[PDB]
């Protein structure tokens, strides 16, 4: 796993040169947005066990069939594991979003999913769904707490999306 | 199968109609095995 | 909560637990009938050699057998006493590679598969050092064996519904919970975990099986019954495979 | 210093304790310390690499002898690049803050490294030394300890 | 993600069921059925 | 060369776990390389180390064990 | 292989004569070779009947062809439609024969590694060749069913 | 998996509450139970015996327990018969279930791997477990027969 | 049958599943059978094993004859005692209803201990078989079955 | 793929329309694309240049270039300087498209491979790569330099 | 396994006993188990300085070391002299056992699919097996050197 | 490669000329070249005696050519009888360059993957070259018999 920080120190090691001028800015950058990134870190760690319930109440909203007979959402015992992966992805997308990279959520997250997910004939479409239905809400909270420009926010959801993502493009 | 692999223009440009083929390409694990041993 | 560095930290929910192949956990507790500790030395014979040498080849350790049974070692202390001893070494440190017998000693002490490319730097590293007691004694004395069997618990399998289970290890940790296991002979866990980090190899877009061998005369393909060796990668549909050109 | 935290907690079931935001926070603070620390530690290199070959010349002379590892120019020159390294390395450590992308690039192995190469490793913590006294004689002081932090972290991973 | 490692089927059960728990019972001592493990089901069967 | 040792190790995670809890408290022999990272262990865990025993071994002998 | 080749090799690697267990085999084979044309004739009918009412019973509906499913592209409507005529004509086929070796042969060989890699899911494949089976076994009757059902879970198991 | 079970989830997956067609299903299931377990019983009886007849039937005085066959090695006989035990008693257990699912995911799953891996002879296996199925429908009767070879046979496809 | 299920639920964290229980309610139910089988083999055990004697030494004449074993009064004596034990044995495996507490007296480790006294373990497994025939003739239709079972087991187990 | 299908693909495999954060992505691209234009007119301008001036930098009167170096044989020279314009042609191609995708589905995919059979030195390839990405950061400005230099990187981390 | 273990075996799996040849063979290897042992011995004596000797002629100022090459990170290069160490260890092995079947039990098993999985070069460590092979057989002597060669050559041979 | 390719190569890769010693080996080539052409004109002349003589010699009469072993089945024979015709024809193609090259690059390349995915038996291989290379030593000669004698075994080696 990866830092912001560290995969400058990666990127800069392969060549075996010293830092120079362009890492020095993107380090720059980094330190100047780490103190709103801690902000919205402690914003969204604040309401998480709440912003789960809606995301799986407009989960639901959206498609029925995920809580009907040929659904995987049927009893809560399918149904509390659905919930504790939605409790999974926002938790990734806070360590993602201290870090400042996506490179937690691909070692951590992206890297098995496909396998267990097909495996237990676990749908991806609604997933992805469901993940989305957590960043409207989390981009709810930041811009409620402080925080104006909230794409750093917007990013880790969607680099999940992205690799989740059955591709057909 | 045949008829669409010599059908194709990949086959009638590069080979010709008279000519025999012949081994052009390998995989890279196909020459690990085959220029990196014992003898070079 | 793991108490290490690269593994992650998971939560089943209680009501998945218990909707779940529920297995017998046999204790030690040498003071029970005459039976119930042959069930419980059965079961840990069961378990380290994945086929129960008794009953099935007849040929054991009667030495250690009348020292567990008075409860002279505990359990901890037998499975290290029975995995560095001449028995294990002719049917799993002698037929596999070292990076295979890291996996299949995970699998027979531990009861799981690596978790990480970290966990196995570390323990190869270990078992290089010293042979196989010394693997034996840092597997036995862990943090994850002592909590989970503590002293006398019999080591026991842990799949999908026991605890839970992680993304990352889930299809080689699923194929290393068989009978089947101790014939692929091919490393499973440090080739997926290191191809994990890099990029995509040369094989074949269908899976590694259709690369034939290219000796003038072919109709040669790996099977996949034969020795596994699976490893297939999620190739896209604008993909270009790289040739050499003679 | 944020991977440290992660897996820290990551390990654990639990998120992320907001004592390690705190740490976060305060790192974040002094991250523009952390990058004039480094970038007077980089434009200044081979006075640094000067000096510490001077001072280890002058401490340890068996590497100048025929005997020793680091005899005629080649092998001298390789030797100041092995302190070049160990400098760079520093000055990943002084800007990541903690010494993990310092300690996975030179010190996890070294010693048998080092041991087959037939250098022994005194003499290298020894150039690791000379540097720390170079940089804290170029820096300030609270410059000169921040750095001197990693520089003695070096110092007692080659012991 | 670049690679993959190689999936199957998992087939958890989704509820516990008593002439499916007391199969499992033997089969994680790999003994037939004892002399009342059969005698239960011989009930059971009586008693649908 | 093997001792004998009687210990307890309560793992104060038992709770968060939902494990067998299962009895630690033993009376167990170890060998004498392995002792010592066994007392490493016991200590990692808060453990008391009631009481530490020869069974095996002669003090004071210096070739063959 | 056929039943009656597999019966051949199995007498011809121990140098053995055919003997009378191995003539029952095959007298066996010819009793049942009626019902196995008969079959194969009325399979050979409606194949395409066959799978759109697997499709319809097992895959349609779902998630599986909505977006975000495997099916949900118009080409890989195409390719389940193709894979589900696959496994219909090689259990035909089977079925013929008497012997499941041109399934080992011909299908089953490099399949898992093929769906593992594309992530074709596994266990909608299952379900669609166990409702191929059940539409098969009630168009054809319960006495070719049973020998159709045999070789489709043939392919079902060497899949999972 | 039972069969009480697999019509408990065939109605789950619906939404479906029990109808009649799934009462009528257990209730044949409960008509059945009672030769299940009779048969079950004296099966658990003689196991030792029935594979001892049936490798006597098939397997003895071959070349395989020749040198150069695959059962010459003392230890090889005993894994021999290790597996004719297993394959005894795991159809014991599908057929006091009424289900073959555990069959297809104990026994079934890796086994062809396993068995062209060690070059174990496959058509051997097969005549082997042939032998056991006529051996225990003549111990068990007709009647129970049937089950047991329904559930030995179903072993013996999914291995070819 | 009881320890069976207690000790079957025990491995496991579960309580005793109620099909375990119905089980235990109708070994409750059939123990009169139970102890009336037993007290019925109970009080005419010197004909059992005067037939079993009898059986056997006309089956198998090598422990009359002086190589054997059971050659002189003396012998002959341990023989039918063991004949008794195993009788006794088997009354107590009728009571219990699973072969537990008769396994644990006489068959876990049997087969050493005959090979270490040079008996063989084959006529042992005759004369059970001869108990078996003589209880048979002595009890009724289910009565004979129900121990027949037991019999069974001893004599499954000697071999 | 591009950034616009790579947004496209991410808001498809939800079932998601275009929100707007999607179009803040491709209204993001499309003030992007000026200097991306700009960027790769001029890389295209003096390509021979670029790897002219990379090998006077790294390769030249080294090692390699003498006898027993990978780059001593003529045909090898040309090897090198076929494979220096194809990093620099397929970073102009990942930089105008502003996604990677097309250096892992076309460069990167079995590199390591064919490097490691060739006995081709990694390291000095990659410095190559290092020496490239400087002199079209000089060339083309620091603006679109960063952009060129992280695709460049991206195929220097990949190929170590 | 043996050469003696091999002879056993080959006269075994026929039914053969021991004939003249087998005792040829097995008395030619008693004849030379003496510099077997004696170059063992040496061997035994000073590995370290044969793979510190090894790398010092072969890996030791390339690119391989340098930044960019596989043995750069300093547990890399603890990596490659533990590798190097198990080839010269196993070798050694194979060379008192006079077969080398152990070689392809224990280190050419799945030998290659490690090394094209990590990315480690093949051919940089063909090239280090034979500075290995021409260090042990300067050291050994000419006569046992043979033999040496004859098992690091197995071991080259089969890694391409 | 030749003899004389090897020595220019040896001779290139240092960048050095022609010294004496390369002359040296040159002159040696042109030296034995004379007994090399007439040794591969008399293998030609009676290759197909020499195979005949080889089967002969070492496989027939065995239990490879009874039923049950590899050489039973007539196309297995026709198959052995082309492998041991490639042995001795790339073997007279080694000796006439006089560099084991074209063995390790045409015939040694995949040889063993081969052999061990059909089953063919390794060690009756190796019996049946050297009963080819003690034939062709007796037909040829005893000067010309050492150096086919030096490739058969080369490829006896590698093939173990
Ligand atoms: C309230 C007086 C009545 C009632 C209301 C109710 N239920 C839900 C939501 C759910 N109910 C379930 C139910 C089950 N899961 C099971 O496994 C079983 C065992 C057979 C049952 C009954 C689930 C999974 C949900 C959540 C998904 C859904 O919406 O169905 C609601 C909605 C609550 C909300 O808005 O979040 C309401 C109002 N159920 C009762 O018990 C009363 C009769
Ligand atoms: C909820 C949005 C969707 C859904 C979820 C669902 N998941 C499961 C089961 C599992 N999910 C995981 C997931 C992870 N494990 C990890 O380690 C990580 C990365 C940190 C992830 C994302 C695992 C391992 C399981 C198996 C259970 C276990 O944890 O051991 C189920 C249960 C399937 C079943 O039938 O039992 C469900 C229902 N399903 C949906 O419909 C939503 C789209
Ligand atoms: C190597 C030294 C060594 C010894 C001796 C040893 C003995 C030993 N004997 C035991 C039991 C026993 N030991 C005996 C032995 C005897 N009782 C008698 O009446 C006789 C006088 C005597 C036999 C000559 C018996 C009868 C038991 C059975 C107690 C039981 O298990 O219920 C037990 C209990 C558990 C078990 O056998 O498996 C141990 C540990 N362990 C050792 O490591
Ligand atoms: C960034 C991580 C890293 C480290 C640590 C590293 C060490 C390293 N030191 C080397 C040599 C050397 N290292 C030294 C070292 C010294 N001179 C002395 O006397 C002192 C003991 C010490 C330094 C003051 C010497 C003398 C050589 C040449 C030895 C030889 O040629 O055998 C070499 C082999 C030659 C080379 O490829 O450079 C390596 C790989 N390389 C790395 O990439
Ligand atoms: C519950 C389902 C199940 C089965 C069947 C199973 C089989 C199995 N059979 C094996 C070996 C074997 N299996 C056989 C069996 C046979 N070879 C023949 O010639 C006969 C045709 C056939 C006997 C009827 C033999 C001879 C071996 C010995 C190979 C060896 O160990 O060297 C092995 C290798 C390791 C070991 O026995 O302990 C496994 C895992 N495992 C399972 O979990
Ligand atoms: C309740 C559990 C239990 C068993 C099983 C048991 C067996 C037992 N059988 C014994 C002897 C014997 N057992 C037999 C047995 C036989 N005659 C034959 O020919 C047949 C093979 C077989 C019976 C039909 C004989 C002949 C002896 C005397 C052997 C001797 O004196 O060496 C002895 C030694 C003498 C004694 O102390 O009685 C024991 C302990 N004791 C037990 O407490
Ligand atoms: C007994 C047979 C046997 C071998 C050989 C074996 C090799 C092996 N080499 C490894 C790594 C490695 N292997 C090498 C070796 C090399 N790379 C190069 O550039 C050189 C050409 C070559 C050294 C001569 C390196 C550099 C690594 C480090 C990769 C890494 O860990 O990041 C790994 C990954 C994990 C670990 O080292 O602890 C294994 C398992 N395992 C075995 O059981
Ligand atoms: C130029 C180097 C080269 C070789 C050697 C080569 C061998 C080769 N031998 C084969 C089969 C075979 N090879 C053998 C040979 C043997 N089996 C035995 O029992 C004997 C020990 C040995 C003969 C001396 C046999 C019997 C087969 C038949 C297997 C089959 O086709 O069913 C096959 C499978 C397809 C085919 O023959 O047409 C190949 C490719 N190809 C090559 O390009």
């Amino acid at each position: 796993m990866r830092d912001a920080v560290t995969s400058l120190i990666k990127n800069y090691d392969v060549a075996g040169r010293y830092f120079d001028r362009n890492a020095i800015d993107t380090l720059k950058d980094y330190f100047d947005s780490g103190t709103a990134r801690v902000q919205a870190a402690a914003a969204i760690n604040s309401n998480a066990a709440a912003l789960v319930k809606q995301a799986g109440s407009k989960l639901f909203e959206e498609l029925p069939e995920l809580i009907r007979p040929g659904g995987n959402a049927y009893t809560t015992r399918r149904l509390a594991a659905c919930l504790r992966d939605m409790d999974y992805y926002l938790r990734y997308a806070t360590y993602a979003l201290v870090a400042g990279n996506t490179n937690v959520l691909d070692e951590r997250v992206l890297q098995g999913l496909r396998e267990t997910y097909n495996s237990l004939g676990v749908p991806i479409g609604p997933t992805v769904r469901g993940v989305q239905i957590l960043k409207d809400l989390v981009k709810e909270q930041v811009a409620g707490a402080g925080i104006a420009n909230t794409t750093f926010v917007e990013e880790p959801f969607d680099h999940i999306t992205r690799e989740l993502s059955e591709r057909d493009v | 199968v045949v008829d669409a692999i010599l059908d194709s223009l990949e086959y009638t440009e590069t080979f010709g109609e008279d000519t025999v083929p012949y081994e052009r390409y390998l995989t890279p694990a196909g020459v690990a095995l085959r220029q990196l041993r014992v003898g070079t | 909560q793991r108490p290490s560095g690269d593994q992650q930290g998971l939560q089943l929910p209680q009501i998945y637990f218990s909707a779940a192949e529920r297995r017998p956990k046999f204790v030690m507790k040498t003071g029970l009938s005459a039976t119930e500790k042959n069930e419980v030395i059965k079961a840990a014979y069961r378990q380290i050699f994945e086929r129960d040498i008794t009953r099935a080849y007849s040929l054991s350790i009667s030495d250690l057998e009348s020292k567990v049974k008075n409860g002279d070692i505990s359990m901890k202390e037998f499975v290290r006493r029975l995995a560095k001893s001449p028995l294990y070494q002719k049917q799993f440190y002698q037929p596999f590679i070292n990076s295979r017998v890291i996996e299949l000693a995970f699998r027979h002490i531990l009861g799981r598969g690596p978790s990480s490319r970290e966990e196995v730097q570390k323990y190869f590293s270990i078992i290089s050092n010293g042979g196989l007691p010394a693997l034996v004694d840092a597997l036995v004395d862990s943090a994850e064996y002592s909590d989970y069997f503590g002293e006398e618990t019999v080591p026991y399998l842990r799949g999908l519904g026991q605890e839970a289970q992680e993304c990352r290890n889930w299809g080689p940790q699923q194929d290393l919970f068989n009978y089947s296991a101790p014939f692929r002979k091919v490393p499973q866990f440090i080739t997926t975990f290191a191809a994990y980090d890099r990029p995509l190899p040369d094989q074949h877009p269908y899976g590694s099986g259709n690369d034939p061998l290219e000796i003038q005369f072919g109709a040669i393909f790996p099977k996949e019954t034969r020795n596994p060796s699976t490893s297939p990668a999620p190739f896209g549909k604008d993909t270009r495979r790289i040739l050499i050109h003679q | 210093i944020v991977t440290k935290s992660i897996v820290n907690a990551d390990a654990e079931a639990r998120y992320l304790s907001p004592g390690e935001l705190d740490r976060i926070k305060s790192f974040v603070a002094g991250g523009q310390q952390r990058l004039r620390i480094a970038q007077a530690l980089t434009d200044n290199r081979e006075r640094l690499v000067k000096q510490a070959g001077d001072q280890l010349f002058q401490k340890r002379p068996d590497v100048v002898s025929p005997g020793g590892n680091a005899y005629g120019q080649e092998m001298t020159a390789t030797c100041l690049r092995d302190l070049d390294y160990y400098l760079r390395l520093v000055t990943y450590g002084i800007v990541a803050g903690d010494v993990t992308p310092i300690e996975e690039i030179g010190v996890i192995g070294v010693r048998e490294m080092y041991k087959s190469l037939g250098t022994p490793i005194e003499a290298v913590g020894e150039g690791v030394r000379a540097l720390k006294n170079a940089a804290s004689t170029l820096l300030s002081a609270e410059d000169a300890a921040e750095a001197g932090s990693y520089f003695d972290y070096v110092v007692g991973a080659l012991q | 993600v670049k690679a993959s490692g190689g999936s199957s089927v998992a087939r958890p059960q989704l509820y516990q069921t008593l002439a499916v728990a007391t199969i499992t019972q033997a089969e994680q001592q790999d003994r037939f059925l004892g002399r009342g493990e059969l005698d239960e089901l011989a009930s059971y069967f009586a008693s649908g | 060369r093997l001792f004998k040792i009687t210990a307890l190790v309560p793992s104060l995670s038992r709770t968060r776990t939902q494990r067998e809890l299962q009895n630690t408290y033993f009376t167990k022999l170890v060998p004498y390389e392995n002792w010592f990272r066994e007392q490493q262990r016991i200590q990692k865990a808060g453990g008391k180390i009631i009481k530490v025993e020869l069974a095996t071994g002669k003090q004071g002998t210096n070739a063959g064990l | 292989q056929d039943a009656i080749t597999a019966v051949i090799n199995s007498a011809d690697v121990q140098g053995k004569y055919l003997d009378t267990a191995a003539l029952e085999k095959l007298k066996a084979y010819f009793s049942t070779g009626e019902l196995r044309v008969r079959a194969a004739t009325t399979i050979s009918a409606n194949a395409a009947a066959i799978v759109k009412e697997a499709v319809a019973k097992s895959l349609l509906y779902s998630d599986i062809t909505r977006p975000g499913g495997n099916m949900y592209t118009t080409r890989r409507y195409a390719a389940c439609i193709r894979d589900l005529d696959y496994y219909l004509r090689y259990a035909t086929y089977a079925m013929l024969a008497g012997d499941p070796s041109i399934l080992d042969e011909r299908v089953l060989n490099g399949l898992k590694e093929t769906y593992n890699s594309l992530g074709v899911p596994v266990g909608a494949t299952v379900q669609a060749i166990q409702a191929i089976k059940e539409v098969t076994a009630s168009l054809v009757g319960a006495d070719a069913g049973k020998e159709m059902g045999i070789y489709l879970d043939y392919i079902s198991s060497g899949l999972s």
